[PDB]
């Protein structure tokens, strides 16, 4: 029965962000006073599948200045990650219960850049080298941030287990308690995935379509769905750290259709803002990170050190 | 550099062997390695040129992987009796792998190659430190373990480093490859009796650092770091000529100074035991160590050199430089005789 | 909010692991002689 | 059994994929496609040369930093300890030192990019 | 210096807040009375079981069953 | 070189009790109160002496008071206690705080009948200064018998003998 | 050591952490703690060259319930007679060994 | 194997000649080995080739030098009957001395080597003979 | 699944020959990746989270510099990974030879104590305590904060004091 | 336990000697060093889950700690290498000899 829980598990998400692709062109186009596709389908249900059959069969690259095996390799790297993500997420009852769910998280996501930073290496191109080292910097701008503010997050939490958040929340979200911690959680899941306004690896006004540029079919969908699936995933995850639905033991269909709320608003936040703003420069993205994020956070965590003990409310383990 | 850093830098470099002193665990040993590997980097590569480069290089990777089979015997003592201590009854292959890193660490031949290289890329300074209180927390640990050591092999390291420090040096007109042959062939000397009474180990360390400071103190004076540079000190600096002389004398051991008391009573502690014809060989190839320190003081006393005419305006200008512990570290070597007794 | 909800949980846990040392002898015992059965079955199989 | 079959399950998936995408079309290959893009003109030189990157120093402290993410980590099991107060001032000291060498690398323009 | 700290609070906020909030969490423990009960309920949490002692006839002072008004009573954790 | 001792099987055959863990739970609470001087008696035989072979019948009377208490609790109080344990056990950690209307239920009729009251917080936490008429097991761990240390030597020290013996120097 | 600080101050940087016996963080015995701690109190007061043949016993045991090789020896023994006496068409295993008893509790 | 080396004394001089003979000769060439490597390592050749004709060559000398060494000693031992006698070890050396200068074309390293073995020969025959042991252990 | 574990050990140790054969800090970080994971899942074979999540983070996080520095310095115009050379590829064909020959040959040198395949998967885990909590890694490790005060003051320190080494040396 | 402890024990073998023996590049010493330092890390924490010995887990994270900072001023040395002689060969450091 595992297996029909995976399929359970897995081909929604994949209709999810071939919807998400819809979802985003529509929100730009009203955003940019126009429609979007109302073609293909009644109001473009059928655009998604048009363009994954229409990469499927055009005729794939394999250059000659390329490492095909890195080449081959990185996109399935990358899809399978963040198709592996998905799986010990509470909605409210996981596939895979970890007591390190967030370690997890932390290692598939640090992994998943090596995708971009092998395919931009085999692909023998100056663009593709440009976007991995940029992909280089973006990481090591947000991955210090990342850990810390999940850190102090969880340290009113008691453990790294995501069931456990759903007690934490039970009857307040931990947004009020930190939103400073959520805002910077918010914008490093918006460098992570490589968005906008920190894109800095598909610029396409800078790199024409940096660790891609040599990437044409199927390959390219893997990269773009890769993409389209960590957003709904990182913002599954605001709204199960922050933004805790209800539990109500009896009824779990409740917490599943809150999530599913609380995650299509982060979302569609995720195309406002890529519609709002321009690009960054990625050494403005860098000095921003290390020059206002990191000391706030290290303060931050210091004040959800000393506020478990002068408040009394350690959490419990297990 | 700016004074915090220095600060930062000394004081780990000065916590190092403190740490490996004070430390039952080896793991915290190993770590006070580290910490001397890491911090003296940036003092040996403060001139940023080629060979300052290439020394610290030499340095890092050659420290680095004794540091690691360190780690690898310490492991496998904590895996065959849970605990972070050498006792008795654990495995000659660990304590022997053990004894070859921290060969590579201190210098002693056959893995000696990277000292006098390393010495010579930098200035005088960190070339005392490197020679003198770099020596000494890898002689901690083998101080801590001296009974279960090959009595073999550490005699076999011990006579190597002799000879090849006595032929190396033999040929050197650069100075600072000289101390560091010299540091190599007393290593040798320490290390031969390290399983035997090793207070007799620290004595010659301390009588080694008490005749290389000055030294190379006085190399800094003018900073000499050649025959031909020493040898024009009749004109710079002609009242160091007689403690130069004796404390060269003294590292090649003669009887009245203080650098032949340990040669002599390692030499005792040997025959106590029967070692007695590799201790002939030492003694034996101490004379050839000798030799190039005799052509030194040769070309620099007692045959006095030609000069330059630039060399009259240091005559004119005044100097600063002896720092007040020249003339105590090289009057209790080469004087301290009649104490030995009170020195063993 | 946080302080009140998390002392709460400091509570249940104590009821939970109370429940817990209630409960170390019976399971300590059962595992006693489970591992004895255990020894002397792998005893009686080795002597044929 | 579960994880493992899960991970699995979506390599199966990528590869399955990758086999589709390379197999199904039909190829019409030849030098000039299969030669890189540099847009619109052939490159000067090869990519597989030495790139100047100017971060360096920072990547170099986001190492050490990643180190001092590993010392802080195990916090949410050591607040359940008793004493509660070497904890605290070891975290305080911790999070100050890291802090006071961020202000360093800050002032001395190591965050900075050499121009 | 007020000047100056009302300058810093308008350029480069973000240090203020930094620095004012390491000395808060540095100085608020120091100042609450709720900070020893924390190091208490890490001590009342009973993960490992408490071994019974044998009776030599002098232990008046410990309980001979656990409900006994004798021992460590944890009323202070309820109604906290 | 020497056997181990293993009892026989019948050695080990006890009236078990073949419950499970949720209805175990449910009444953990009441199985401190009650039935706690065989627990904790048969705890101070198994870690005064560290031989399970020692504490046999020690743990026979364990489960037997166990029977005793899940008995009256069978006669008394059965289908509130179901009630509880069957509500107890749809939680995946089988906690308490789900299920608090039904402790109310099980607690009022086991009160009423039995007379039985439920331990505060933290009762059930604190060493309990049993007495028994066992004896004290004479060195546990069968510590051999220590080897003697090196005799020290007595005396009020004096300057050595003709001062140092060095080589040639006198004083 | 070699300079003996920590007992010159009695402070225990680490000294307090060198074997397993030695105070976990909640109280569970790291294994063969009952041996390492007999092989210790027989060597204390003895030093070295005395205590390597006077607690010889203490240190085979604690060696054996470390390393635990004889009891790998001794099961690979049995397991080796078994299969060949399965082979020979001798031996036939128990209900209670193939996968089928009555579990105890 | 140590014993296939120790059993160079399980029966004096002046018996079995060959055992004794090409012991000593693979001891040589074991010898001639460890040169070759820190010479090969160390100051390396133009090729492989090169390398491999250094370290023939360095090793069949060695062999050499231990086979005429064997030779001469257990010969001088069973002439002129004297076991017990380092002057057997020192011609023995002479001889060893004299083939390190055929194979290195010199007569000046071949007095040199013939003096300087012999005596180190003649020194091992009597520290076998009084019972000087070389790596001793810590006694006191 | 009984030889999860040797599997495991067996491609870490394919993973550091490969490694060992030194091509380019690509492949060579590639390799160093596969092995760390491999390392966190026998670690977590052996019973250990943390410590394998904070190898594959910690060696993530190293070998992400290690591409952007080879990218920089350690490039040639053929980056030479194991293929190019027929050598590299006939010392790794022999290594894994030598792995098998050397397995199969420690496998009858002695009946067991270094390699045992007939036996293998019953000695993993030695005596877990069947009942347990507040058991886990992690507990350890936090004790950096709590009874092993020391190495967190040592380890800080190293940090601290390499930002001004390494400002110092690039300077 | 014996038979991946001893697969660990060769591999930080297979290491060493890999970074004993060099190639033209350097990095691939430091990764050399890098693998050294995970299998010492991997058997000294599978001893201490082994062993249940919890008060020597505090060691592998200081053994990672320090071997990083040694990659680390290996890196930086690196650069320097870099800017001294722009390739990053190791037979480029042979005017210590003179
Ligand atoms: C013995 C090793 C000697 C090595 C050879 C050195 C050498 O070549 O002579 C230099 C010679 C160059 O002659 P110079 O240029 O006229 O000398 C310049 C003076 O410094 C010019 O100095 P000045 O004229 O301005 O002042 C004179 C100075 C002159 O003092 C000196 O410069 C030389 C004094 C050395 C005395 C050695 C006595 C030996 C005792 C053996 C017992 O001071 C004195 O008056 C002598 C005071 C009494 C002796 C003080 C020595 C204290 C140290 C004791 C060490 C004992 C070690 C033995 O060549
Ligand atoms: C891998 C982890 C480390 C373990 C040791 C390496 C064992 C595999 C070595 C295989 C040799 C690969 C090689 O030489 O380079 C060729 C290629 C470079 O290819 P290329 O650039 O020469 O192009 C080849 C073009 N065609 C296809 C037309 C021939 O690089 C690699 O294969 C290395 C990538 C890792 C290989 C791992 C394969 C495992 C299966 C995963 C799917
Ligand atoms: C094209 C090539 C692409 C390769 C893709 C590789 C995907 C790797 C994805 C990143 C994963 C890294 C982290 C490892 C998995 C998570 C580890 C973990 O902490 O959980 C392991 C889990 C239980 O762990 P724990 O919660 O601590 O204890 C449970 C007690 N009830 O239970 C376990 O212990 C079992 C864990 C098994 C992990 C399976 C790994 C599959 C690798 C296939 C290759
Ligand atoms: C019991 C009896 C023992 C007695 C022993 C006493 C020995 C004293 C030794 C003193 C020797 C000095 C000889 C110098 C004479 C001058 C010769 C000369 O004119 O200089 C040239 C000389 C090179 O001459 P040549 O050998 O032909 O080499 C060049 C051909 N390509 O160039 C030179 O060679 C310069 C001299 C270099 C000296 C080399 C090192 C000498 C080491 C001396 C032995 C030390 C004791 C060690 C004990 C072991
Ligand atoms: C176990 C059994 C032990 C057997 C011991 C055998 C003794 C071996 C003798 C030492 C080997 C010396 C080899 C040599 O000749 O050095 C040559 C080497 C440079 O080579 P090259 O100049 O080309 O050759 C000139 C011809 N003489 O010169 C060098 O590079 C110096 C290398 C010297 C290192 C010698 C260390 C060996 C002793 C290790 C102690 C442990
Ligand atoms: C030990 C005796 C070594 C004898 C030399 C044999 C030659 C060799 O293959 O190793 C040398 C090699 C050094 O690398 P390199 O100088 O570049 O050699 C030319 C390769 N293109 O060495 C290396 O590059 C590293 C080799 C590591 C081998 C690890 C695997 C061992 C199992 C086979």
């Amino acid at each position: 029965m595992f297996f029909i829980n995976i399929l359970t598990l897995l081909v929604p998400i994949l209709i999810a962000m071939a919807f998400l692709t819809l979802v985003e062109r529509k929100i730009l186009g009203y955003m940019q006073l126009r429609k979007g596709p109302n073609i293909v389908g009644p109001y473009g249900i059928l655009q998604p599948f048009a363009d994954a059959m229409k990469l499927f069969m055009k005729e794939p690259m394999r250059p000659l200045t390329t490492s095909m095996s890195l080449f081959i390799i990185a996109p399935t790297l990358s899809l399978t990650l963040a198709l592996s993500l998905w799986v010990p997420l509470p909605m409210p009852h996981p596939l895979i219960n970890l007591n390190l769910g967030i370690l997890f998280i932390l290692a598939t996501s640090s992994l998943s850049v090596y995708s971009i930073l092998w395919s931009g290496w085999a692909s023998n191109s100056k663009y593709s080298l440009f976007g991995a080292l940029r992909a280089v910097a973006q990481t090591i701008s947000y991955e210090v941030t990342m850990a810390i503010i999940l850190l102090s997050v969880l340290l009113m939490n008691g453990s790294y287990s995501l069931q456990t958040l759903i007690t934490t929340q039970e009857h307040m979200w931990l947004l009020l308690p930190a939103w400073p911690m959520a805002m910077m959680w918010f914008i490093s899941t918006l460098a992570e995935t490589n968005r906008a306004p920190f894109d800095l690896t598909e610029g396409e006004s800078e790199l024409v379509s940096g660790f891609n540029v040599e990437y044409a079919a199927g390959p390219f969908a893997l990269f773009f769905m890769a993409e389209y699936t960590n957003i709904i995933l990182m913002n599954a995850l605001t709204t199960i750290i922050f933004l805790g639905p209800l539990y109500y033991i009896n009824l779990p269909e409740l917490y599943s259709t809150n999530f599913m709320m609380e995650a299509l608003l982060l979302s569609s936040t995720f195309l406002w803002i890529r519609a709002s703003y321009p690009r960054f420069r990625y050494d403005q993205l860098m000095h921003l990170l290390w020059k206002n994020f990191l000391p706030l956070t290290l303060a931050l965590c210091m004040w959800h050190i000393s506020l478990p003990i002068f408040t009394a409310g350690v959490p419990p383990y297990m | 550099m700016n004074p915090i850093t220095l600060a930062i830098i000394y004081f780990t470099i000065f916590l190092g062997p403190v740490i490996t002193m004070s430390s039952t665990n080896l793991m915290l040993m190993w770590v006070g390695l580290e910490f001397s590997l890491l911090a003296i980097i940036p003092m040996l590569i403060n001139k940023k040129n080629p060979r300052s480069t290439e020394a610290a290089t030499k340095y890092f990777v050659t420290q680095a992987t004794a540091s690691m089979i360190i780690l690898l015997a310490i492991v496998l003592n904590y895996k065959q009796l849970g605990t972070w201590m050498f006792q008795q009854q654990t495995n000659g292959l660990i304590l022997n792998m053990t004894l070859m890193a921290l060969s590579m660490k201190l210098g002693l031949a056959p893995f000696h190659f990277w000292l006098p290289e390393v010495t010579q890329g930098i200035p005088l300074h960190m070339g005392l430190i490197l020679l003198t209180w770099q020596k000494i927390a890898p002689l901690s640990i083998l101080i801590q373990i001296y009974p279960l050591l090959n009595s073999t092999i550490i005699l076999m390291l011990a006579i190597t480093s002799i000879f090849m420090g006595a032929w190396g040096g033999l040929n050197q007109t650069q100075m600072r490859k000289i101390m560091a042959y010299s540091s190599i062939a007393h290593m040798g000397w320490m290390l031969a009796i390290l399983p035997y009474n090793p207070s007799l180990t620290l004595l010659n360390l301390m009588i080694y650092i008490i005749l290389t400071a000055p030294m190379f103190m006085a190399l800094m004076l003018n900073n000499s770091m050649t025959i031909n540079s020493i040898s024009l000190l009749w004109n710079k600096t002609p009242a160091m000529l007689t403690m130069i002389s004796l404390m060269l004398l003294s590292l090649g051991g003669l009887p009245p100074l203080t650098g032949f008391l340990p040669k002599w009573i390692i030499i005792t502690e040997l025959m106590k035991n029967n070692c007695l014809i590799m201790a002939t060989l030492m003694a034996m190839m101490a004379l050839l160590n000798l030799f190039f320190y005799t052509r030194l003081i040769y070309s620099t006393s007692l045959t006095m050199f030609p000069t330059n005419n630039n060399s009259k305006m240091m005559t004119h200008q005044t100097k600063t430089k002896p720092n007040l512990m020249f003339s105590t570290l090289a009057i209790m070597s080469t004087m301290t005789l009649p104490l030995a007794p009170q020195l063993i | 909010r946080m302080m009140r909800w998390n002392q709460e949980r400091r509570r249940l846990l104590i009821e939970d692991l109370e429940a817990r040392i209630a409960l170390m002898p019976l399971f300590q015992a059962e595992k006693d002689r489970r591992t004895l059965q255990i020894l002397r079955e792998n005893l009686e199989e080795e002597a044929i | 059994m579960n994880l493992y079959t899960v991970i699995f399950i979506n390599i199966l998936l990528s590869l399955t994929l990758i086999l589709v995408a390379f197999w199904l079309p039909q190829m019409n290959l030849y030098s000039e496609k299969a030669n890189p893009y540099e847009c619109g003109f052939d490159p000067t030189s090869s990519a597989r040369l030495p790139f100047s990157m100017k971060f360096f120093l920072v990547a170099i402290t986001f190492l050490l930093f990643d180190l001092e993410i590993a010392l802080l980590l195990p916090l949410p099991w050591a607040i359940q300890t008793i004493k509660t107060s070497t904890m605290m001032i070891m975290a305080f000291i911790l999070v100050t030192i890291l802090s006071l060498g961020l202000a360093y690398e800050w002032t001395q323009k190591g965050l900075e990019w050499t121009e | 210096i007020s000047a100056f700290l009302k300058n810093a609070w308008a350029k480069e906020p973000v240090l203020v807040v930094s620095f004012s909030v390491w000395g808060l969490a540095i100085i608020m423990p120091m100042i609450s009375p709720y900070t020893k009960y924390a190091s208490m309920i890490n001590k009342a949490t009973p993960y490992n079981y408490p071994v019974p002692v044998r009776d030599d006839g002098n232990m008046p002072d410990v309980p001979s069953h656990p409900q006994d008004p004798l021992g460590p009573s944890l009323d202070w954790l309820k109604n906290l | 070189p020497g056997i181990v001792e293993l009892p026989t099987l019948e050695e080990l055959k006890v009236e078990e009790v073949k419950v499970s863990s949720a209805v175990l739970k449910a009444a953990a609470h009441h199985y401190g109160a009650q039935c706690d001087k065989t627990n904790k008696e048969f705890m101070l035989c198994r870690w005064e002496e560290k031989d399970p072979r020692r504490c046999l019948k020690e743990g026979k009377l364990v489960n037997g008071c166990a029977l005793n208490f899940f008995r009256q609790i069978k006669s008394h109080c059965a289908e509130p206690f179901t009630e509880y344990w069957t509500c107890l056990d749809y939680s995946n950690m089988q906690l308490f705080r789900h299920c608090r209307q039904q402790q109310a239920k099980f607690d009022q009729c086991v009160l009423d009948k039995l007379g039985w009251v439920r331990p505060d917080l933290g009762q059930l936490s604190k060493v309990t200064k049993v007495k028994t008429d066992r004896p004290l097991p004479e060195n546990p761990y069968h510590s051999r018998a220590r080897p003697e240390p090196n005799p020290v030597i007595e005396g009020d020290l004096k300057p050595a003998k003709h001062g140092t013996r060095f080589f040639f120097w006198t004083v | 050591p070699f300079l003996d600080i920590q007992k010159k101050l009695g402070i225990s940087l680490d000294r307090h952490f060198m074997f397993l016996s030695a105070e976990q963080p909640y109280k569970n015995a790291a294994r063969c703690h009952a041996f390492e701690k007999e092989w210790i109190e027989c060597a204390h007061g003895i030093g070295g060259t005395r205590a390597k043949k006077e607690c010889k016993i203490e240190f085979d045991d604690f060696e054996e319930c470390l390393l635990r090789y004889k009891t790998m020896r001794r099961m690979h023994d049995i397991k080796k007679q078994r299969e060949k006496l399965m082979k020979e068409g001798k031996y036939t295993p128990p209900p209670h060994h193939s996968g089928r008893e009555e579990p105890r509790p | 194997v140590k014993r296939f080396f120790e059993s160079y004394h399980e029966v004096p001089d002046g018996t079995q000649c060959h055992r004794k003979t090409y012991i000593t000769t693979a001891l040589g060439g074991i010898c001639g080995i460890i040169g070759s490597a820190y010479s090969v390592s160390l100051n390396p050749a133009d090729s492989t080739l090169e390398a491999v004709a250094r370290v023939g060559r360095y090793t069949f000398t060695a062999a050499a030098i231990g086979a005429m060494f064997g030779l001469t000693t257990c010969v001088s031992a069973q002439v002129r009957e004297k076991p017990d006698d380092p002057l057997n070890y020192f011609i023995g050396g002479c001889a060893g001395g004299l083939t390190l200068g055929a194979r290195t074309h010199s007569y000046g390293t071949a007095a040199m080597g013939c003096v300087y073995m012999g005596t180190a020969a003649a020194l091992f025959k009597i520290g076998k003979l009084e019972g000087w042991e070389l790596f001793p252990t810590p006694k006191v | 699944m009984n030889n999860y574990i040797f599997v495991l050990s067996s491609l870490f140790l394919v993973g550091c020959l490969g490694l060992a054969l030194k091509p380019s800090p690509i492949y060579g970080g590639l390799g160093l990746i596969v092995s760390g994971f491999v390392g966190c899942l026998m670690v977590l074979g052996f019973g250990g989270s943390f410590l394998g999540l904070m190898v594959f983070l910690i060696y993530l996080g190293g070998m992400l510099v290690v591409f952007g520095y080879t990218t920089a310095m350690a490039t040639e115009e053929y980056p030479e990974t194991w293929g190019s050379n027929w050598l590299i590829l006939g010392f790794l064909v022999l290594g894994v030879i030598m792995e098998v020959f050397l397995i199969c040959v420690l496998n009858y040198y002695d009946e067991v104590g270094v390699i045992n395949l007939d036996g293998l998967g019953d000695w993993l885990m030695y005596e877990v305590d069947d009942v347990g909590v507040m058991l886990e890694g992690g507990i350890g490790v936090a004790a950096m904060y709590s009874c092993a005060t020391w190495m967190m003051v040592v380890a800080g320190w190293s940090l601290f004091a390499g930002i001004f080494i390494i400002i110092e040396i690039t300077r | 336990m014996p038979s991946t402890f001893f697969n660990l024990t060769m591999a930080f073998s297979l290491s060493l000697l890999g970074t004993l023996m060099f190639r033209s590049h350097l990095m691939s010493t430091l990764l050399c060093l890098e693998g050294m330092v995970l299998s010492l890390f991997i058997m000294t924490s599978v001893t201490s889950l082994n062993s249940n010995s919890m008060s020597s887990m505090p060691i592998p994270i200081t053994i990672l700690v320090f071997a990083a900072c040694e990659a680390a001023v290996g890196l930086a040395l690196l650069v320097k290498v870099s800017n001294t002689y722009g390739t990053d060969y190791v037979q480029n450091l042979n005017l210590l000899q003179c």
